[PDB]
């Protein structure tokens, strides 16, 4: 989170936290309560978000759920949905943290390599995340949606 | 001068490397006493863990010859 | 790392989405935050004095400073006060963070082994840390003191 | 390493001033960083730069 | 080092000049060589698939991949498949060389200690190596498989 | 000591001691007996040197022994005199060694940091050492005084 | 041997062996049988090659076998001939290996230092190797001689 | 490192005692020996190459070690062994000037046994070589110097 | 020179000259006048020293002046003597400087490489310098000889 | 660097000549001056901080430079200027012991003008400070030493200007 | 300034400003008008603040204005007051900037060195700044005073 980042910069400089740095920490702690609510909303709607996004993705990409495609078959389709669920969980973690770092360590480093071994198409995964964003945005209020959008966008950018 | 023998492991969290990194990952080294302080901090900042520290050369609690 | 991130990490290993109970812990932290920021600023401003007072309480006028003592000679004296400074800085970082982990990652790691090779006396060091805590407690004020004390105690326990 | 730290030209002249340093590296008791430090902390460096 | 150099080294410690008996051992290696080259080319072309199949057999659909497992998170997953690739590449090198020494010098040395610090599970890794061996055996064909298997087994025993 | 310094330079260069270096060692061993006497003289006069220097310092700097000042009070004044005694002992060690290195390790590294924590003024400490030098010079013969002066000057320079 | 060389280059590049590299290995294994015969020839003629070369060397350099010279005396002369024999054995090893590496490790690294301690003149040693080459060339067939010459030349270059 | 003069100083410093006549006498003893030591050091430096040669001749060469399958077989190993011999000689000379064995401990002696055991270098043979160097050195330096020189050589031998 | 060496060490440390360093400078300036005389003596006897040393060297090493040897022939023998003369001049420079540095720059750096290209044997050159030392020692008074010896020894050590 | 003794040697070495009486006399001259120089150097080292203080008081401080908009305004710039002053003093002391101006050229003088011009540091003011240090140094060292000390200070001043 | 600090962090990361960072900039620009008023108040009261603080300092430290002391004499006392005025001007600059950086570059880097050459005692200077803070606090409203206090505290910390 923001606080960790501030501490880390201070430690590198080997100095106590600057007033400005301290102020940013104060702002973040005030924002946190609002952030928690946004995260809570998505958590409650999680099951539906995943389901709706999955359907959209499969409509957008018939191929993935086709005999050739990776997603095809019950086992495989479940795994694809599980992946979507994982990414949503990561996004919620991000919102509460106020930073993408939590998201980034768990999901975005080595993602290309992992999916290439699996042979899953990376662009399709990105589309699924985009789909989840749209569903999530609708349930969220506009200002809340914008905050959530940033984290969703980062994921889409990372998996490109 | 006093010398430190240090064994430390640093994980590569930022990026995965294809070439063998074993020497970088796990290293036993001799450090000048003066340098060690800074080096210890650098390992901490990296997020590496210092498995073992010993004073290779010199005498503990020496006023002179340090 | 941070209280917020610690909660996140615990949930991530479980694979659980963030839940209300988790949210409550995060909420608790957010309220405490403002107090912590004020305490940190106090400590930074009075850091030199805090060290001076603590040294006066425990380190100086002692066998250590007398010839044949660990802190005898200017070089050793300077080293000891440098160490005192680090303990103070890291404790301040920990207090802001709300997490003991940074102390483990930064201060506590490799300290015991270093001290044993050097022949630095652990109990005396612990005494110094406890002295700093007492001085800090006064300056920060009671609400802040409780929070500050736990990190100081954590450092002391680690060294011992 | 000799060529990085000294320049190419000076590195040619080196025969074995640092033979003891080399052995510690060969032994894997010092790191490459440490070896570079000590080349830097050397009379030859000082004389040449 | 290599089979050819191994023979040479054995003679050198004895101080003996090269003899017909020694030459025969070298000759034996030379006949095997052609087969080995063919096997190596097969492995290189199918390397990505070999790793995929072996992972499918052991690593994936497992607790490791599930949260709280060693191979959980993309970073860890990628690391594990990188390690698998290393083992494959080195085994191929060893097969061409006809000597297990390279495995000891590069792969085997310090790996156990590294893994213990990391908390990587050795037995699971060994399982993965064995899986790769089985897949490799199929592709290379029987004559090549025997030669390939020994190096895979050597890695497994070391780990 | 002179010899330690020479050896250390040689070891860095990884060479045997240079003729010039050897010559300096020869000169030092000849000087040593004279040096021992100089040190002995100061040791005997130590108590008086410290006392006289203290008085001079306090006259030079009224502030240090004033309610604001660090030296003020019996406990503090004793500590200030103890410090002067310490520095004198270090100087004697230096004269016998023929080098400031022994002095330097015990007294001059971290001195600034130590005194800053104490809040003792560094310039006043320097004045005290200067005062001690003047007292010491008077008791010493001229040539002896010059030798002693160098070590005293180093201390003043260091702080 | 050659194959080791190829593997080492691949490992540095962190890649599987290139087709071209593999082809060179194939060529080498075919050549090996011919190489073995060349080595066998020199081994059989070894005793005479050494003897003839020694005589030539002593004629070329009277000084080495003179009271001042290192080679002087029966014990010393034997040792000088033993050295020539050693180098011939190394050359044979090289031919079968197809690389100078076997030769190089045993004979060419630290050679200067060893001989300087002994006080043996390095140029004279080189002349002895040259002499051995000439004798060896005569017994070998022309194409075989060229192959053998390369290894002999390397030795002469190394001790120079 | 440490020397005789500094060793006395350090012992007094830990006691906090001013230098006393008894201490002065030890220093005086060193000063008389000093002139002899300087002369010895110059002798050793000039004859260093020969000293090593003679010692090797006495113990190392014409032995199984130099013969194939011996530790000092191959040029590389031979060169290493004579390099080590030079080290011992240089450090012993340093120690003799210093009048203290500490430098030997700090540079040469520390970790040597362990290194040699891993390498498979034979300690007893090395010790033999050191003793041989001592004998050669003794001759050149002359009797008064020899006694002083011998103790440092013996110290190295005992450590190994 | 002594002074150059001291200054250089100080500059590296970024400090003023230490008392010990200053003392060595003082000793050197006192010694200098005596040193000048020692150098003057050797310069006057230079021609004879070289001649005598040459003869000794050739007796010690017949080989160098033999058809195989580098020194053989009038032209070559002259060059060998010229080299001996060069080294003597360098030694005189060293004595006045009180340090080998002047000697070292002109004669000892790259010496191995130069002679190896020439193919001149380095040990023989060293013997010649040793021979020159013995001749020089005889002409010099004992204390003077010891001073000169150090510089001669350095040269022998360097090659 | 070079010193007086080495300078004589080097001149002879390029000629290839053995040391001659005329050369010896130059060396002898240096040796007599040497003792004085050593005493002067010790004086300067002990009083270095004060020398700088006095010289600054004479020229640098209580001036437009220290006032806002001046080159030495702000703590950082002030500290830099006194650091430079210390450099000049240390090097001049080295030169005085050596008896040769070369070290000044090799370390201090080379590239200083260009550095100062880029920085916008005023050369004439710096020269003024050097001259002030010389005057203070002259007093402490005493007359015989002062003449020797002065030449190196003047050399620095000429180089900068 | 706050904005400069944010830009600098972004440039180090080589990224466009984060939304969160942008939000902090927005907050700062809103706060600025209030900050300007706080600065204006201190500027108007500047003359009196300096005068009052000076008197307090001289009472706290008789020594500084004593014949021995640096401050003693009219010229010297004026300079001491001028210094106090300088620090006050710096503090005002800081408040408008919202960061200590403006203060820091002009006043806190090399301050130790400058004062040591002058021989002015650093702790006394710190006391003067503390004194100025107390006077300034009284004139300022409580919340305004807290803002001003932070900058004053930083100065006191810097001069330690
Ligand atoms: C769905 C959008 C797409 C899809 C998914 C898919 N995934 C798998 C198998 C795996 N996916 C993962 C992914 C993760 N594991 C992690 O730890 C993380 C980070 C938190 C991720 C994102 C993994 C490791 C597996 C292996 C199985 C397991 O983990 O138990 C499959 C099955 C293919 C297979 O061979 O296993 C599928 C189908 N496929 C598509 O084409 C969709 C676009
Ligand atoms: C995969 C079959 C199993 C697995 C692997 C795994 N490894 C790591 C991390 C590392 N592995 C190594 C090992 C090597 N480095 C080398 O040079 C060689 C030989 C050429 C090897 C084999 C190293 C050094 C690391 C550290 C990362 C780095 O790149 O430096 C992990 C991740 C653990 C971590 O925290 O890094 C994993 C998961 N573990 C399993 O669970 C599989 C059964
Ligand atoms: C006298 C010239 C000045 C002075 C002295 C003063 N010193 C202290 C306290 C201490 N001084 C030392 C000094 C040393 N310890 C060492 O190991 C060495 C090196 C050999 C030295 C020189 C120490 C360690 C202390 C701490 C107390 C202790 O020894 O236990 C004080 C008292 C300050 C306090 O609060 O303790 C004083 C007054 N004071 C001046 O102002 C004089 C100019
Ligand atoms: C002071 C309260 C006590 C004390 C301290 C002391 N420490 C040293 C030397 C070292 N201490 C450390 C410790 C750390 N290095 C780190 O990276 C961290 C975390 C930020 C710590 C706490 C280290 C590495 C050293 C060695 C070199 C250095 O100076 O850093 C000494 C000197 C001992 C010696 O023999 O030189 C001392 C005296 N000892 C006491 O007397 C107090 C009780
Ligand atoms: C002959 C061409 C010249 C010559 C020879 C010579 N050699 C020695 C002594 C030794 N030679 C060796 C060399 C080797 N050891 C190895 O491992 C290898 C590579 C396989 C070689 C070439 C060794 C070890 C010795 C030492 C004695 C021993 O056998 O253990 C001598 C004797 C001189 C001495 O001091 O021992 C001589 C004369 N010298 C000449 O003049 C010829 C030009
Ligand atoms: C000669 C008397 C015996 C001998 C020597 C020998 N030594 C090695 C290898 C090493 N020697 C050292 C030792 C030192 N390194 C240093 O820096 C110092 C202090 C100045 C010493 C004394 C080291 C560290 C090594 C290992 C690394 C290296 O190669 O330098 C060998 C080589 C062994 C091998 O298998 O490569 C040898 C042969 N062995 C003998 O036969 C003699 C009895
Ligand atoms: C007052 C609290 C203390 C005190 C002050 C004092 N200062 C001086 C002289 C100067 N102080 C400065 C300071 C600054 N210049 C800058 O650029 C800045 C930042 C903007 C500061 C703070 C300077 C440069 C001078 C030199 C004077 C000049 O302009 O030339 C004096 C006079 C001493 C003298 O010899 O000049 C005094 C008395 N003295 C104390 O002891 C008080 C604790
Ligand atoms: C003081 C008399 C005058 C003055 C000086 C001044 N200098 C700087 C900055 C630098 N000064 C140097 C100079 C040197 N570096 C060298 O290597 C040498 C030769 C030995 C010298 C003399 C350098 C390189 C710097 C820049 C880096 C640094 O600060 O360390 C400043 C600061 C300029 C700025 O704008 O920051 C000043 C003020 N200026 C005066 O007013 C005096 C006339």
């Amino acid at each position: 989170s923001v606080l960790t980042k501030a501490i880390v910069n201070a430690d590198a400089e080997a100095r106590y936290l600057s007033p400005g740095e301290l102020d940013r920490i104060k702002s973040f702690v005030a924002s946190g309560e609002r952030r928690l609510r946004i995260a809570q909303t998505l958590t409650e709607a999680r099951e539906r978000i995943v389901k709706q996004a999955g359907d959209q993705l499969f409509q957008k990409r018939p191929d993935v759920v086709s005999p050739g495609g990776n997603a095809y078959g019950e086992k495989m389709t479940a795994l694809c949905l599980r992946d979507l669920d994982y990414y949503l969980r990561l996004v919620t973690y991000g919102i509460v943290a106020g930073d993408v770092t939590p998201i980034e360590e768990i999901g975005i480093i080595g993602v290309k390599e992992m999916y290439n071994s699996l042979q899953t198409p990376i662009p399709a995964v990105a589309e699924g995340v985009r789909a989840m964003k749209n569903v999530a945005t609708s349930l969220l209020s506009g200002d809340d949606a914008a905050e959530a959008g940033f984290y969703f966008d980062y994921l889409v950018g990372a998996m490109q | 001068s006093r010398y430190f023998k240090v064994t430390a492991c640093i994980p590569s969290l930022k990026r995965v490397r294809t070439g063998r990194e074993l020497q970088n990952t796990f290293f036993t080294k001799l450090v000048p006493y003066e340098n060690w302080f800074t080096e210890q901090q650098r390992i901490q900042k990296a997020g590496g863990k210092v498995l073992s520290v010993k004073l290779f050369t010199g005498v503990q609690g020496a006023n002179t010859g340090v | 790392q941070d209280a917020i991130t610690a909660v996140i990490n615990n949930y991530d290993v479980q694979g659980k989405y963030l839940d209300g109970a988790a949210l409550d812990k995060l909420k608790a932290y957010f309220t405490t935050g403002a107090v912590r920021v004020r305490a940190a600023a106090v400590i930074s401003s009075n850091a030199t004095t805090i060290i001076k007072e603590a040294a006066a309480k425990a380190l100086i006028y002692s066998d250590l400073t007398r010839p044949g003592g660990n802190m005898y000679t200017t070089r050793r004296y300077a080293a000891c006060i440098r160490d005192m400074d680090y303990f103070l800085r890291y404790a301040t970082y920990a207090m802001l963070a709300g997490d003991p982990s940074i102390l483990d990652e930064r201060v506590l790691n490799g300290l015991k082994e270093t001290y044993n090779s050097l022949g630095v006396p652990i109990a005396a060091t612990v005494g110094g840390i406890q002295a700093m805590k007492e001085v800090v407690g006064g300056l920060v004020g009671p609400d802040a003191a409780k929070e500050a004390s736990i990190y100081f105690d954590y450092l002391s326990s680690g060294l011992s | 390493a000799y060529v990085q730290v000294f320049d190419k030209d000076i590195a040619s002249y080196i025969r074995s001033e640092f033979s003891a340093l080399e052995s510690r590296l060969r032994n894997r008791e010092t790191s490459v960083k440490e070896f570079v430090r000590l080349l830097g902390f050397s009379a030859l460096y000082r004389k040449q730069f």
